[PDB]
Formats: C-alpha cells, structure tokens, sequence
C-alpha cells in the first residue's frame, strides 16, 4: 500500500 | 537531457516450433525520455493488435517495456520490431532470430 | 529469501498536450501488482497480480485517493522544478520517485529507501538513516528545505519501518505460491560455427523467478569476462526471465570452456559445456 501524502508536505 | 537510446531485444516466450503458437517478445531498455514508439512487424507489415507493459524505470532511471503479441512461427514469416525514439534519427528496425 | 516492495512514480509534462501524465507502479520483488495512470479513461488504481485482487473496496479507494492526489501534487512539483532550473515553459520534464521497504530472510526491516530524480538525472534522496536528506546541486536544496521544514523524512521513516513492511509481509503471505517460490533456470549450450577456426558457443538460462541471476563462460576455469558477450536478462511475459552469455572460441576448444549457473530456485549451481 502506497503512502498517503498531503500536497502540503510533500511537493517539491 | 542527456537522453538516453533504447536498448532492443526481439526474441519469442517460448523456444520457437513452426506451427505452434507462441509470443512475440519486443523489449525495449535503458532510454530515457519515455516516450517511444513500437511495433511489431511481420513481412515488414505492422502487427495490429500489440501490447505492452506499465511504463516503470530501472535503478539508474532509464525505462523499460515489453511489447508483445501472439504469434505462429514458420519457416518462412519474417518477425520484426521498429523502434523509434527522440535519441534516433530514424526507426531502428532489429529482425527475430530465433537463436537470440 | 529476502524481500522487497517499491512504488515507482513517473511524472511527465508535455506543454500543449494537456496537464502532465502520472503514472504509478508497485512492485513485490519483480512481480508488478498495482497500476494507475492519470491518463486512462476513468483513472482508477488496477491490479496487475492476481493475489491482490482479493483486496477490498477501501483498499482500492484509498489507493486511487492517494494516487488522484499524487497527480495533483506532481503536477505543481514539474513547476516548481522548472522554476528551480530556470526552465522555459516551452519543454517536456520528468520527475521519477522509488520508495519502499527492504526485509531480510527472516522479515526484519533491512532498510528503507526514497529517492527522486529529475530528468533522469538524481535529485534528492533519503539517506539510509531515514531521517537526513542527500541533494544532488542548489535546486534540490529548495526541496530538502521545504522537506526539512515539513518534517517530511519522519514522516517516511514512520511509513518505511510501520505500512511498507506490514503491507509487504501480508503481500508475501497471500501471494506466498509465487513471491516465495523461486523457478530455477532451464539451461542449455547451443554451438554456431561463425568461421573455419572460430565458432560461438552460447549459454541459455530460461524459464526463471526472480530475474537475479549469475551466467559465465570460464576458459580453462578462469573467468572471461571481457571476451563474453552478456544480454540484458529480458522478462518473458509469463513472469519469469531469460538470459544468454557467449564467447566466440578457437574450433576444436570447445571443451576447454564451462557455463557456470547461479539462480536461487537451482538445488545446485550448475556447471554445463557444449554437448556435441
């Protein structure tokens, strides 16, 4: 199962 | 980019028996962009119904994908698969061998 | 034997041709068993294994959640990398991730991994200790910060040794006839005269799972390793792989060479020469 990820913490 | 050409391979599932059904195997490695283009030849004529794999990448990032069809060999029908590529000038066109 | 699951992520821009495609795989080893692509016709997250299938509707809904919000997230990701490189509006970018779990033979988490690259090129990465960041050049910088900020590798550290590994040992469990069944090789030596005093012996290995392999000529037991010529292991499309190795050798010394055969699913290495 792949990580959730918020776009807030996680974009480049 | 700094683009990396595709290494092709073109060889059959199963050991190849004239008259018996098989798979046309085109593996295409090691480029980079991933956009590419394959087909499937039999007597230089495109193969209709190809598929492939999901695009995925290997540890350096390059891609890879196979395409392939169902096929029946014989002694005289010619296999091929065209490979075009932003790397390539033209089409690379390598021939089944059934020893490779 | 040991373990791995990896997702891989590609993200790719394509000005004028519509918002950029993203696509994501997961593998167990070298068996895929999940894919989504933005670009299908109702994008949703699809099996590609068939011990997965049995995975339920939330399953598949948090899948296809997670990877809808990925796309969105890549999608100001290519902008901001564009941004970082000083980049016109006007070319094609790609951005790749790998993340996953590495287990040892016995289930213990091995070690974690998340790296990213840009163009092909390497970009940023979590380091071993799952907590420090390695940046390949300044642009990747504005990453780690913004990653240092949000405190992002603790939170992959939490996923890394928690979600990947029980989500792997259940994988391997359901799936424990085909990821835990290693297929040894089918091997033969065929001979192709090339010349009067030169023919080229080739070693096959077939019919394979997993794809690591280990295929050589020796020469009266020594290695020959510049003289071989060694194909890419190549998949079959059955799930198993294939591979050859050969030498072009003086005719009438095809016995002074032996194909040497390492794979997990052999009882033993083999050792084979050309059998006339």
């Amino acid at each position: 199962c792949p990580s959730q990820e918020p776009m807030s913490i996680y974009v480049y | 980019m700094i683009q990396r050409t595709p290494k092709i391979q073109v060889y059959s599932r199963h050991p190849a028996e004239n008259g018996k059904s098989n798979f046309l195997n085109c593996y295409v490695s090691g480029f980079h962009p991933s956009d590419i283009e394959v087909d499937l030849l039999k007597n230089g004529e495109r193969i209709e119904k190809v598929e492939h794999s999901d695009l995925s990448f290997s540890k350096d990032w390059s891609f890879y994908l196979l395409y392939y069809t169902e096929f029946t060999p014989t002694e005289k029908d010619e296999y091929a698969c065209r490979v075009n590529h932003v790397t390539l000038s033209q089409p690379k066109i390598v021939k089944w061998d059934r020893d490779m | 034997g040991s373990h791995s699951m990896r997702y891989f992520y590609t993200a790719m821009s394509r000005p004028g041709r519509g918002e950029p495609r993203f696509i994501a795989v997961g593998y167990v080893d070298d068996t895929q068993f999940v894919r989504f692509d933005s670009d299908a016709a109702s994008p949703r997250t699809e099996p590609r294994a068939p011990w997965i299938e049995q995975e339920g509707p939330e399953y598949w809904d948090r899948n296809t959640q997670i990877f809808k919000t990925n796309t969105q997230t890549y999608r100001e990701s290519l902008r901001n990398l564009r941004g970082y490189y000083n980049q016109s509006e006007a070319g094609s970018h790609i951005i790749q991730r790998m993340y996953g779990c590495d287990l040892g033979p016995d289930g213990r988490l091995l070690r974690g991994h998340d790296q990213s690259a840009y163009d092909g090129k390497d970009y940023i990465a979590l380091n071993e200790d799952l907590s420090s960041w390695t940046a390949a050049d300044t642009a990747a910088q504005i990453t780690q910060r913004k990653w240092e900020a949000a405190r992002v590798a603790e939170q992959r550290r939490a996923y890394l040794e928690g979600l990947c590994v029980e989500w792997l040992r259940r994988y391997l469990e359901n799936g424990k006839e085909t990821l835990q069944r290693a297929d040894p090789p089918k091997t033969h030596v065929t001979h192709h005269p090339v010349s009067d005093h030169e023919a080229t012996l080739r070693c096959w290995a077939l019919g394979f799972y997993p794809a690591e392999i280990t295929l050589t000529w020796q020469r009266d037991g020594e290695d020959q390793t510049q003289d071989t010529e060694l194909v890419e292991t190549r998949p079959a499309g059955d799930r198993t792989f294939q591979k050859w190795a050969a030498v072009v050798v003086p005719s009438g010394e095809e016995q002074r060479y032996t194909c040497h055969v390492q794979h997990e699913g052999l009882p033993k290495p083999l050792t084979l020469r050309w059998e006339p």
